[PDB]
């Protein structure tokens, strides 16, 4: 059902440490996260029973290695699907609910659980149990994920990867980069006794150019795996979603990315698994980032929302 | 005794230390392998060194991603196998630690009734433009503390 394309390259970097995920029908979204039980019961529908399929897209920008980005690619959608099913069952035991708080909680708990699995704080299952940390303590990854269903897009962001929505051929930021010099992030780090130091960019303790990530247990409690969540109902003028690592956003603005992606999709349709038009849009954004001098791995997912 | 420094006013200097539940010969056998710092340095991804390990040896280090820099060129300035002293200076790279020089000493100790090691590492470096001495020492200390933590873990895993 989902119409998407994904282009990724190590680029001019030696090894590839970006990872990506695109999982159609990965879970059912509990409708009690989108509308109240009272309103649906007014129409005779049981909000706890209704089924709405959802797909998950994710970009995971690893640093220190590829192992945490790959672990995120393999595990986040599984943990999120299980957490969503458990949450639907437990919402059947509750009255009216603050929906944004529960979206925040389910994504926060999912990201924290993946982080705990990476750092070896909890056991993980593959028919076999795993317990020791997946890799070294200075390996980490960003995680920008978008749950897509017919009526809503839900974005959870942790790190400096970014997702942008093209609406009315204009850019709408669905995630705010977790940069250490962000006023609230610096305030939090400094309140914990940490330092934000401008050392080739503002960095946590002068080392890491992001204030949140999955992994990086040597930088706790300053670098946390807590995502920022946005719930956005889909609209008439939605064109597409752009998820990408900073390999794109370092050299391409939100506006240029949205324009290029939307016009590439339309041009493919005029001129003529993954969808070819969205794949051409993602390939064009990748190659554009390369042409404008991006040093990094580049990973771009374009999701056609029409 | 070994970690004295006279940093000027364009420089800063500090030190870190770490106790390791391992005998001195093992910890020194790890840190003396100048051609292979990745044996305990958790940020090193590659290291290349030609020739014999002697004063004047030069190694080319690439570090892992996510860091403020990517590479470093490092010269062995002192090697004392009797008093267990190692001294290295950063002579090149794409980082902001100009004229960085470090001294690492290993000393015998008793820890939990067993042979142990006290490792001390001090440094002097130019303060790069746009930063303070406090920030530079804080940054280098964070990195050196990671290095000494990993050296402790590697040494103690070897003794076990
Ligand atoms: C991890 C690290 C980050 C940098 O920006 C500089 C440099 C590339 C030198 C590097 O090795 C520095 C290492 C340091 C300070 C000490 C050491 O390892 O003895
Ligand atoms: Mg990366
Ligand atoms: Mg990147």
């Amino acid at each position: 059902a989902p119409v998407w394309g994904c282009a990724s390259t190590r680029g001019r970097s030696a090894e590839m440490e970006d990872a990506s995920a695109a999982v159609p029908r990965f879970a059912d979204v509990p409708v009690r996260l989108l509308a109240s039980r009272r309103d649906l019961d007014a129409l005779g529908l049981d909000a706890d029973a209704l089924r709405l399929p959802a797909h998950l897209f994710g970009v995971f920008d690893g640093h220190g290695g590829a192992e945490v980005a790959n672990y995120c690619r393999e595990r986040i959608h599984v943990v999120l699907s299980a957490a969503l099913a458990r949450l639907g069952k437990n919402l059947g035991e509750m009255g009216e609910v603050d929906m944004k708080e529960h979206w925040d909680d389910v994504f926060t708990k999912c990201f924290q659980r993946v982080d705990d699995e990476v750092s070896g704080r909890v056991t993980r299952v593959v028919g076999e149990v795993r317990s020791e940390p997946v890799t070294a303590e200075n390996v980490g990854s960003t995680a920008v994920v978008a749950l897509v269903c017919s009526s809503h897009v839900v974005v959870a962001n942790c790190g400096d990867s970014r997702i942008v929505l093209c609406r009315g051929k204009e850019p709408v930021a669905l995630s705010i980069d977790h940069k250490p010099d962000r006023k609230d992030e610096r305030a939090r780090i400094e309140a914990q006794g940490g330092k934000v130091i401008q050392w080739n960019g503002y960095r946590v303790l002068g080392v890491l150019a992001m204030s949140r990530s999955i992994g990086d247990r040597y930088l706790k409690p300053f670098v946390i795996p807590k995502p920022e969540v946005m719930v956005v109902p889909r609209a008439k003028d939605d064109d597409c979603l752009i998820l990408a690592s900073d390999g794109l956003w370092d050299v391409v603005s939100n506006e240029e990315a949205c324009k290029v992606a939307r016009r590439q999709i339309l041009l493919w349709h005029k001129n003529n698994s993954t969808d070819p038009a969205a794949q051409a849009a993602a390939d064009y954004l990748m190659r554009l980032a390369l042409k404008k001098g991006s040093e990094d791995n580049i990973t771009v997912i374009v999701v056609d929302l029409k | 005794r070994f970690h004295r420094h006279e940093p000027r006013d364009h420089q800063c200097s500090s030190a870190v230390a770490k106790h390791i539940k391992a005998p001195v010969h093992l910890v020194w056998s790890l840190v003396r392998r100048f051609d292979q710092p990745q044996l305990f340095k958790p940020f090193v991804s590659r290291c290349e060194m030609k020739g014999n390990i002697e004063i004047g040896s030069v190694r080319e280090v690439n570090v892992k991603s996510g860091l403020p820099a990517t590479r470093s060129t490092e010269r062995l300035e002192l090697l004392d196998d009797n008093e267990h002293i190692l001294s290295v200076r950063f002579v090149g790279g794409d980082h902001r630690l100009k004229n960085y020089s470090s001294i690492l000493t290993v000393h015998p100790e008793v820890i939990d009734g067993r042979p142990g090691t006290l490792v001390i590492e001090s440094f002097v470096v130019d303060v790069p433009e746009g930063n303070t001495k406090d920030e530079t020492c804080y940054f280098v200390e964070a990195l050196l503390k990671c290095n000494l933590k990993s050296l402790a873990e590697v040494s103690e895993r070897l003794v076990v």
